[PDB]
C-alpha cells in the first residue's frame, strides 16, 4: 500500500 | 460498475492509499491498482465516493491499467489540486  | 470522482487535494493530500501493479499483484491475476486506505476526512473521504476496494482505472486520462505501482504512485503524486480520478466499483 502507499499512502496518498 | 465505472464511475468519475473529481477532488481537490488538501493538506494531507488525496487521502487514500493504493496497492497492485504489475509485479505487485494486490490479487492473484490482478495487475490493477486498488483503494486500500480511505483516511478520516481527507479529500477523498469528504467526497464520499471513493471506496476501500474500487480498481483506480485512470487519474487525469493518465491510465492506470497494467502498469508497475511506482508508475501508478509517481502519477498519482504528480498531481496538482485539481484530480480527476476514474475508477471500476468491484
Amino acid at each position: 500500500a502507499t499512502g496518498l | 460498475k465505472i464511475m468519475e470522482i473529481k477532488l481537490i487535494k488538501g493538506p494531507k493530500g488525496l487521502g487514500f492509499s493504493i496497492a497492485g501493479g504489475v509485479g505487485n499483484q494486490h490479487i492473484p491475476g490482478d495487475n490493477s491498482i486498488y483503494v486500500t486506505k480511505i483516511i478520516e476526512g481527507g479529500a477523498a473521504h469528504k467526497d464520499g465516493k471513493l471506496q476501500i476496494g474500487d480498481k483506480l482505472l485512470a487519474v487525469n486520462s493518465v491510465c492506470l491499467e497494467e502498469v508497475t505501482h511506482e508508475e501508478a504512485v509517481t502519477a498519482l503524486k504528480n498531481t496538482s489540486d485539481f484530480v480527476y480520478l476514474k475508477v471500476a466499483k468491484p
